[PDB]
């Protein structure tokens, strides 16, 4: 076989906008292969010097988290005091979950439906997901509206936070998100709610992973069962969506799991009322920045291909590894051995997948030409 | 005796406050995972504990 | 192969009503052989009842197979005494309107058991919406309707069996003793909930609302740390000890941190015998299990279904296909890890939703398993399995595909959801299965050739 690159354009160097810059040496090349003898090149990435962020705070507004709520009236100018020295651009949002609405849940009774709580404690009516805030650079509004936020209360420890983060994932121009660093917090101190629980409420249909958002509220709560973690992590990796889980100490083991499971997010342990959620966001972006992990999107039938990766210090790894660069610093350059195998002649005479990293919008094109 | 629960969606910081009240009455408090109970409450001392876990939103027992 | 998937029977229910949510064979090898099918949001003709869900009677060998609605209950909601005694009038005690009944149908000879798991009444003592189990044991023919709610009891909250949703998995030993799975005990832990029909009917008195049965047997509540264990979600009977009488088995989904694990129970007793640990986290394992012998040993063998599983495809994207353990039982005992693994090849198919034995369908002497793929199928209709036995177990490649006949709509269809086999309908010595599509409210019956 042979190869060719097409675009090629140099990456940026050491020290504009989110789309001018570069962080792929080589785009769009052609590979001509040969039946059994595949094909390889290689592929610069050096993270970029400062990259604009934008950051969802998703929290649980369960009767439990009733003392966190009232530690956050300060997060939305303390969180963009600390992240000035991170970014240049920086914007943040704000929404709340509790529970889905139906009967083995939260009691049913009027009185338990309006203040779920004790009648010492007046709580809210109990609700799916509110987006209280769409992603903006003001901290004032942030301050001002998480302000005002009541407490709820539901009757089961586990909390359905899932389908507010598919909302939160799918809803899109709704949220605000933009092509740029997409950072998700999820604050809670409880398990969580998945698919196949929602048949004790009467509930089948399966998530159909849509935006139903009504006047920033999350309807069809009653209609659509919880959705499985393979449906949340094909949505999030789609739509480029790093996710933090800020949780307590008790539920630790679930959540690392759980981000063992999950790609490209990291897991918190939240004390207290709500301290220390400012340094637990930094650190957490700051471990989840310095990985790099490649991803290809549907490789025809017939053909396999293979990742290696040539990391910092001298350490070379291979095996599924290859794909994986961690460690990696601001302005590191960072290259990768790709190697395309095609054990067939497919009557497709040229078909073209992506390599790209998850994260970023950044995309390196790869055309195929049997034979 | 005074056995609260505190098992649902009730937040922890509302637990042990029963306990410090407890152990401060001069009671004996036998702690556990989401779960405390007493032992020599007296009647007057049973009824101050249920009424403040009925105030603090716990599931107040008896034994 | 074997079923005569070339023009099975086709029977069809009121729209939207979830006609074939459950599905069983009622007197079988006799004479009034039929299929019950229940239709858990059905109208009924119940004095102030909204949807309180139906089980319909379909007699088999009529060339219409014309289904008709039996009338467990004709009651509406009852009324507190002291609510018309005092100035109210009107306070329910009993929410018998979006009950879901009719969503667990089991037959066992002349006895049916049909349950109602959503069933919420507010107690006497003070307001609330505990939604306990009831289930209605028809007796003789429809001689005597008897009434089984043993969640409804005086520990009445969630922090009791207030929640229990009793009925929620039920079954029928091969001595006709009655076995509930109340999902919601002890906040969310689960209870197995277990008595046989004679005491059932002794200690009828439906003057009480509370009633207690004699001689029941259940399990204990346990510590805090095994809460939403969702003990119960799903159960099973078949000889797991060496005694003579069917042990339990029963689905723990969301036990051990959301690994998900199932425990056999004793028989005489309620102590638990053996366990089997998830594989994966949130891998739903427990949604379905069964008990059958599929070695020709003689001994029962477990199944259990983890539709939930995950699985990443050799290209390395990650994939929602479901997937199915076997455990042989050898003299000795059972093993705790899986003989077989069966797994999906479609995405969000949601594979071993349902299992059930089909008895020798082949009659080669090893006994059949089909399992069901609720969202399966090239456009997401729903697909059903048929895995031969033989003296290694299981075969890892399926006999047999059923798929529905009918196009696909804008519904999802459910085919394949609920399954049941075991019996033979038109008396051929060849063993049946019935197969419920209540998503578009219709049932299918295949039969062996
Ligand atoms: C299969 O897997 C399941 C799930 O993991 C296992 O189920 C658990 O098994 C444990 C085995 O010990 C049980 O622990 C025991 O639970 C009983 C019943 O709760 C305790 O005895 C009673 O506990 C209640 C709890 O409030 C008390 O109120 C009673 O006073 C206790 N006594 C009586 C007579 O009822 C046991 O107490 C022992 O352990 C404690 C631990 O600190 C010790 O302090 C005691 O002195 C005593 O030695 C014990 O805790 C779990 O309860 C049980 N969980 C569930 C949900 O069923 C199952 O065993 C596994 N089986 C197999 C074969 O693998
Ligand atoms: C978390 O919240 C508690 C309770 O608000 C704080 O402890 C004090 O508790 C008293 C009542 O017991 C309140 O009146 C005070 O306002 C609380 N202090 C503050 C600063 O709010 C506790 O200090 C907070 N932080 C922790 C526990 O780390
Ligand atoms: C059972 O009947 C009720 C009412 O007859 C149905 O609920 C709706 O009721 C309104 C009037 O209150 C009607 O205008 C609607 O047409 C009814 N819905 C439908 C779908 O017809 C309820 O839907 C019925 N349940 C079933 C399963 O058909
Ligand atoms: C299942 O429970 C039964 C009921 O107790 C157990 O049978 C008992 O076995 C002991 C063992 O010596 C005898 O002392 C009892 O008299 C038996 N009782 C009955 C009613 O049979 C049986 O052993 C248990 N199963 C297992 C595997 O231990
Ligand atoms: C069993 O019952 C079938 C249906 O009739 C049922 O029983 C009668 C007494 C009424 O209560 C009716 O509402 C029920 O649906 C009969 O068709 C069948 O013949 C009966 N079996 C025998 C052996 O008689
Ligand atoms: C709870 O607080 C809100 C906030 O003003 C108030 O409107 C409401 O009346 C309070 N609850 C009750 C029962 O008064
Ligand atoms: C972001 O990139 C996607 C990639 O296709 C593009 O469709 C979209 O217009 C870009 N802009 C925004 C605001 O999403
Ligand atoms: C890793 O690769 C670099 C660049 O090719 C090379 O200089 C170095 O010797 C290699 N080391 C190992 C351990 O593979
Ligand atoms: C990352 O690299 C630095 C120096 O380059 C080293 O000190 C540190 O131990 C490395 N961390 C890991 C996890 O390899
Ligand atoms: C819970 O699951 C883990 C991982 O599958 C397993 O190692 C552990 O043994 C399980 N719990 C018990 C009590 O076996
Ligand atoms: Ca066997
Ligand atoms: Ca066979
Ligand atoms: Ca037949
Ligand atoms: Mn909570």
């Amino acid at each position: 076989g042979s190869k060719d690159i097409k675009k090629n354009k140099n990456v940026t160097n050491r020290s504009l906008k989110p789309e001018d810059i570069t962080q792929i040496q080589p785009q769009q090349l052609v590979l001509r292969l040969r039946s059994g003898e595949p094909q390889t090149f290689t592929l610069k990435f050096k993270r970029a010097e400062d990259y604009p962020i934008d950051l969802y705070y998703l929290m649980d507004l369960s009767y439990s988290m009733k003392d966190d709520l009232e530690n956050v009236k300060s997060l939305g100018t303390d969180l963009m005091n600390e992240m000035r020295r991170i970014t240049s651009d920086f914007r943040i949002g704000f929404g709340s979950f509790v529970e889905k609405t139906v009967m083995p849940y939260i009691s049913t009774t009027p009185a338990k439906l309006r203040n779920p709580c004790t009648s010492e404690q007046n709580c809210t009516s109990p609700f799916s997901y509110k987006n209280v805030l769409s992603l903006t650079n003001k901290g004032e509004v942030f301050n001002e509206l998480v302000g005002k936020q009541r407490i709820s209360g539901n009757l089961d420890s586990p909390e359905g936070g899932f389908d507010a983060i598919m909302q939160v994932a799918v809803c899109g121009s709704l949220i605000g998100w933009r092509n740029v660093t997409r950072l998700l917090v999820f604050s809670t101190d409880a398990g969580f709610h998945f698919a196949g629980d929602g048949k004790l409420g009467g509930i089948v249909l399966p998530n159909d992973g849509q935006c139903h958002l009504e006047n920033n509220m999350y309807t069809m709560s009653h209609y659509y069962d919880y959705p499985s973690i393979a449906h949340l992590v094909q949505k999030l990796s789609e739509n480029n969506i790093q996710t933090i889980f800020a949780v307590t100490e008790e539920f630790q083991p679930v959540y690392k799991e759980l981000k063992n499971l999950i790609p490209k997010s990291a897991v918190g342990t939240l004390s207290a009322n709500s301290s220390n959620v400012i340094q637990l966001i930094i650190d957490a972006y700051n471990s989840l920045s310095s990985e790099v992990i490649l991803e290809n999107g549907k490789l025809s039938e017939g053909v396999t291909i293979s990742y290696k990766s040539y990391c910092k210090n001298g350490v070379n790894g291979t095996g599924e590894n290859g794909r994986k660069c961690s460690n990696i610093s601001i302005g590191d350059e960072v290259q990768f051995e790709i190697s395309i195998t095609s054990n067939k002649c497919p009557k497709k005479d040229s078909d073209s997948f992506k390599i790209r990293p998850l994260g970023f919008t950044e995309e390196v094109e790869v055309i195929l030409q049997y034979i | 005796e005074v056995e609260v629960h505190g098992r649902g969606d009730i937040p922890r910081s509302s637990l042990e406050l029963f306990e410090k009240v407890a152990k401060e009455l001069g009671l004996k408090v036998e702690r556990n995972h989401r779960t405390v109970t007493v032992k020599g409450v007296s009647e007057e001392q049973i009824r101050e504990l249920e009424e403040v876990a009925k105030k603090l939103g716990l599931w107040v027992l008896v034994r | 192969f074997n079923l005569d998937a070339e023009a099975p029977a086709v029977l069809s229910g009121p729209p939207g009503s979830f006609f074939g949510f459950s599905v069983e064979f009622y007197r079988p090898g006799t004479d009034g052989v039929s299929v019950l099918v229940g239709a858990p949001k059905a109208n009924t003709s119940q004095p102030g009842v909204l949807q309180g869900g139906a089980v319909y009677l379909c007699p088999w060998g009529a060339s219409p197979t014309q289904c008709t609605p039996i009338e467990f209950d004709s009651k509406g909601s009852r009324l507190l005494e002291s609510s018309l005694s005092s100035s109210e009038g009107e306070e329910p005690v009993e929410y018998k309107s979006l009950q879901w009944f009719g969503a667990t149908v089991r037959a066992h000879g002349s006895s049916i058991l049909a349950c109602a798991p959503l069933y919420s009444w507010r107690t006497e003592k003070e307001p609330l919406s505990d939604p306990v189990g009831t289930c209605y044991l028809s007796t003789d023919n429809f001689t005597r309707i008897l009434e089984y709610a043993p969640c409804r009891s005086d520990f009445s909250w969630a922090a009791g069996q207030g929640y229990c949703q009793g009925g929620f998995s039920a079954e029928f030993t091969k001595t006709g003793r009655v076995v509930l799975g109340g999902p919601g005990s002890y906040f969310w832990q689960g209870q197995i909930l277990s008595a046989t029909q004679e005491q059932i009917a002794e200690s009828y008195y439906p003057e009480y609302l509370i009633n207690l049965v004699q001689g029941q047997l259940q399990t204990r509540q346990a510590s805090s740390i095994y809460d939403d264990s969702y003990l119960g979600y799903s159960v099973a009977v078949g000889e797991f000890s060496g005694d003579d009488t069917e042990d339990f088995v029963a689905g723990v989904p969301k036990g051990n941190l959301t690994y998900g694990y199932v425990t056999i129970l004793n028989g005489s007793d309620i102590r638990s015998l053996y366990n089997f640990s998830g594989e994966q986290m949130a891998s739903y394992f427990g949604y379905a299990v069964a008990a059958t012998d599929v070695n020709g040993d003689g001994l029962d063998d477990l199944l259990v279904g983890a539709p939930l599983l995950m699985d990443r495809t050799p290209d390395g994207r990650p994939q929602e296909v479901g997937r199915v353990y076997v455990y042989l039982q050898h003299p000795a005992g059972i093993e705790p890890t899986p003989t077989l693994t069966l797994t999906g090849h479609d995405e969000f198919g949601r594979f071993g939703s349902s299992l059930t034995p089909l008895g020798d369908l082949d009659q080669d002497g090893y006994n059949d398993v089909a399992i069901g793929a609720p969202f399966g199928g090239e456009t997401q209709q729903g697909v059903v399995f048929v895995f031969p036995g033989g003296p290694g177990g299981l075969g890892s490649k399926p006999s047999q595909v059923l798929q529905p006949l009918w196009a696909a709509s804008h519904t999802p269809d459910f085919f394949g959801s609920a399954l049941r086999g075991g019996r033979d309908l038109d008396g051929n010595g060849y063993p049946d299965l019935i197969v419920g599509s209540f998503g578009v409210d219709k049932a299918v019956v295949y039969r062996g050739r």
